[PDB]
């Protein structure tokens, strides 16, 4: 499994 | 280069960990000496709170029936739950006067809230434990506190009532679930981050489960602690490390719970 | 796969609220939950909750095989014990069934024997014609008297050790701090991944104590687990870091 | 001002 520090931002500013 | 930061804030947050942990006899007096209080209620639902923690519940109930005739208001549900504590406080007092007149309360307790009853049979589980030699024998009403069970009794019944408040700019901040558990792991998360930046500089590149092995949560290596170096290190960096995918692994938290004495 | 032990939090807890003397709160947590912020041998733990629960004969009695000691002041132990004992009933007599006066005065002339100076003796005389240093609470004095007491006992009573279960000293605003610095590493990081601008001030001004809800995770290590070890030696200002502390509102009533 | 960070862990070891 892979992550990067965009794929959080956008998956917590695609939540509100 | 300064930050702002209120002790009552600090004091919601130690008061929202009291209540998570059920030490709901050290939160009211954390309230009631420090003045403090999680959340922004109104001024009669402060007065609410005083009654359910109090006691008064005879005053709860003439205080709600203004509101009896209404909508989505549960007055079923409402009185069920102000007569079942009353009922079982009136119970705990007669197993423990072993008698009196309190016999003669409790059994008019129950006969209250033999209609407000959502079933017949907690009807019946009720009528069982008056029975009982000690209430506390049974296995739902085991573990049973006044103060935590009018706490519970206030935060059923807020969520019902709720039926105004004054709004406010920044005064009605409440303190998140399990927020200082959460900035405690988070602060000791930085100074894994902080040990793991200086060791790798510093010649030694232990792995990653060295620095988590290595949390010390009651003593702190760090005498100053804030140094503000992690945050200045990002400041002056190539941005091409940020956009680097990472592996996501998981946080593994084991709590050791506490052992409250009976 | 870390290990979390909730009585190391409720020792940061009972910290803090001693060093903002929030000891009613301190003791009733204190009771609660079974726990104690320190290292004391099961004979200096006994003395403690005899202070704190307001036992003074059974602490003088308690004491009284250690005051034939050569090197041991007998005279200002008995004289402060005596004299929280005599403004505790002093105290209870002030509240508006009364016989106290006469323990009030047993009290005072209990330790007249024992005041370091007369004119000492002479002012506390006056205290019982009215609150001319009313910083005197009850939990906050029988602390600094068990304090008083185990820096004088301890050389009696080993410590039986070392000083690894105290919560240190305001460890959870440091580590509340840290978290909150946390926060703001995670949203640079975020805001110059994304195509952000981002700055130092701004980062800072976005400080959400209460809760910005970023959940917990160890993201940021893993970044660094997965980053080249050639960059971490730079060269960045060590800024001038300063935190104003917005102080209690302590009401009055008691 | 100052520019360091393999002295911070230095600078705290001093102690």
């Amino acid at each position: 499994k892979m992550t990067s520090f965009a794929e959080r931002k956008k998956q917590l500013v695609k939540a509100e | 280069e300064t930050v702002n930061v209120k002790e009552v804030e600090i004091i919601k947050l130690i008061l929202d960990f009291l209540n998570s942990k059920k030490l709901h006899i050290s939160m009211l007096a954390l309230e009631k000496e420090s003045g403090v209080i999680n959340g922004l209620f109104s001024d009669d639902m402060l007065f609410l709170r005083q009654l359910i923690l109090d006691g008064q519940w005879d005053e709860v109930l003439q205080f709600i029936q203004p509101l009896e005739c209404m909508e989505k208001f549960d007055k079923k549900r409402f009185r069920y739950i102000i007569l079942k504590q009353k009922f079982l406080e009136a119970l705990c007092v007669n197993n423990a006067m072993s008698l009196e007149f309190t016999m003669q309360e409790a059994v008019q307790c129950l006969h209250a809230l033999e209609e407000y009853c959502p079933s017949k049979d907690d009807y019946s589980k009720l009528c069982l434990l008056l029975t009982l030699p000690r209430l506390t024998n049974h296995a739902e009403f085991k573990d049973w506190n006044p103060s935590t069970a009018r706490v519970h009794c206030f935060e059923e019944v807020c969520v019902m009532v709720a039926p105004a408040d004054r709004k406010l700019s920044e005064a009605g901040f409440k303190a998140s679930n399990n927020r200082l558990f959460q900035l405690v792991m988070k602060g000791l998360l930085y100074e894994c981050c902080v040990e793991f930046c200086q060791s790798k500089a510093t010649g030694e590149e232990i792995t990653e489960s060295e620095v988590l092995l290595g949390i010390d949560l009651l003593c702190g290596n760090g005498c100053d602690d804030l140094d503000l170096s992690l945050l200045s290190w990002l400041q002056n960096l190539p941005s091409s490390v940020f956009s680097c995918a990472f592996e996501q692994k998981m946080l593994n938290i084991h709590v050791d719970k506490l052992l409250k004495p009976t």
